[PDB]
């Protein structure tokens, strides 16, 4: 992709979210992976929208890319396994821990096996090492502090975490640009679409 | 306990 | 919005297209609700996923907008539900059928009843209006044909169902029309970008 | 039957 | 099975109950079939242990023996299904009414009909033939007290809801009677056990 | 209870058995406590029917009563719990590690963990000490083999292995007897029933 | 309504 | 592993 069709995608990203086409939005930054929006994440991350979280990520980075990648992922999917075990729906966090978890037990044994124990409990707090749990808002809020620092600090997203500062509406004025060009070449100069260029007879 | 930190 | 801005979303729609940006393209037709794409639709419908089929469909219109929309809506909700019968989870079936059906009961309470009465069959196909069911791949195609008929004679869809004629990269030849525009002004004439005018000293 | 029908 | 043995039954009846072998008791009338235990089958009414029910129920009779049978069966099982509605579990609902219900369809299918469209109710006393249904224990105990006019006027039963009167202990009495003639035959006469007759050499 | 009344229970055990009412025979072997049925045992076992098993082993002894009924019911759990896993039933599995076998982690802490951790593998044989787990029948019937020794060793089964040798249908020859007995008091000598003395006026 | 009724 | 054994 060019260095010109990456600037058109940020122009066409203020554009629509000068609309308000919001799922639009975050759908061009996944999908393009030039732009991670961090306000969008915390929201997504606070609202514990998993599912969400990890689509989005997933047009940045997998999983075992590098270390950072791997510890953001190992960590949300933990808070997930948690928060199902916190709910008291065993079942869920099983395979929570089988599906999502487990491509971690190669790169640390000891951890998933200490982890997978916590579905034993009454209440996972019993285990010192994650009595720090506090309730779900908290939790979410003080790894998402983790996750904040980890996408900082991982290097695929080095160039894409601040939003290139443009004049607002920058692509409708490149548009007008492009109509007063248009007409411009028109003699003896005397608009009916975007879609053929303009002419006066 | 996965853990890479950071600084 | 304006006929300009309109206009401009479907710049951007084949702009995507082109980028094979392919969420995001049907993301900005639901959330513009400028352009029904059918093909889209057909292999959303095709393929089963009638939760991004409600979703896409959602940025058209509502179940209750008018008889046709009601009738899709119907139409692939009682796809569902067969489909739940259809695997043996009558669990998920009458989930679907409280969940999604009801709301169509008020408007045809009979055809409610008799939908409901299906789960107590041991293949529902023992119904003789409802042994018309063939496999899930020759029903989903049938209904498809209806599900296409419904639309294209949905007022709501009446001229958002043909995208409009464009030289391929339209949005592009404006963009380059606006950098001739803006080297133009300059004077003496000897680009850094899209984000800001350029300039020759 | 929930149904309209169209020509 | 002779009278006999029937009156041995009835006599091991009345010797478990003393030694408090409970259960015991009730799979020995319900085996024998010999003496339906009202005031056992209250108990298991009551507190809604209806596969208990059924099981004990079934020492005597079969769901299609007679109207009276087909009906004792079904109102059970309609309240069985009744309370899985109120306890908003739809799909073990389903389960009760195709399992357990479905036999009567045939008998009277308007009836199974009704009965399945509660499912989709949200609650299923908008049903004004199934507003009577007030709580749990009053719908047990109302129910209950038809479930008893039924039995005692099913002719399957007839001989079978009052126990004989008879004396406390009478197997003891008669076991001891026993070894009074197994002592009154020795010569001289001067006991080891039940197992073997006694002896005085 | 008394020694003749035990004696009485035995003579009803073999009535029960000739009278074919098999449940009524297990319920009271169970109840009384007297008599522990090892081919009853082995056949409940065989069929995997560990609920029945277990309740028919709670009426001899609870799982912490000594080591060999701790063992007992560990294997039984542990059994129940391999089997779950075997059908893919992880949800159930974790059901029964946390409601039956949690029990046993006070006295063996790393062997609840261990077996913990077969939840998360695919198939649970990839630990190679739970390697020797052929198929479920077979698996059944090496554990039963232990079942036997471990019940055999039990102190709380030591008179309750071996059913007393008695003569076919002893209770009915005792009843016989009293009838003797009863006849023998008549003069001038000429039954009605077994619930009152015989007479002959 | 699956109903025999009795006296 | 939770075991006695026996002889
Ligand atoms: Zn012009
Ligand atoms: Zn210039
Ligand atoms: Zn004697
Ligand atoms: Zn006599």
């Amino acid at each position: 992709m060019s260095s010109l069709s990456r600037e058109l995608v940020f122009l066409i990203l203020q554009f629509l979210d000068e609309e308000k086409f919001k799922e639009t939005v975050h759908k061009l930054e996944q999908e393009s992976g030039f732009f991670f929006n961090m306000k969008y994440f915390e929201e997504k991350v606070h609202a514990g929208e998993w599912d969400e979280v990890e689509k989005y990520l997933s047009g940045f980075t997998k999983v075992d890319d590098n270390r950072y990648s791997m510890k953001i992922f190992f960590e949300i999917r933990k808070q997930k396994y948690l928060e199902a075990l916190d709910r008291h729906d065993r079942a869920k966090a099983v395979d929570i821990l089988v599906k999502d978890l487990k491509v971690f037990s190669t790169f640390n044994e000891e951890a998933y096996k200490e982890i997978t124990q916590l579905l034993t409990l009454e209440n996972f707090r019993e285990n010192e090492q994650a009595s720090k749990y506090g309730d779900t808002k908290s939790a979410r809020s003080i790894m998402l502090i983790e996750l904040k620092k980890l996408i900082e600090a991982n290097p695929l997203f080095r160039e894409k975490l601040v939003f290139p500062t443009l004049k607002a509406s920058r692509l409708r004025t490149l548009i007008n640009q492009s109509l007063n060009w248009q007409h411009q070449l028109c003699k003896n100069p005397r608009i009916k679409t975007l879609f053929t260029d303009h002419t006066c007879t | 306990d996965n853990l890479i930190y950071l600084d």
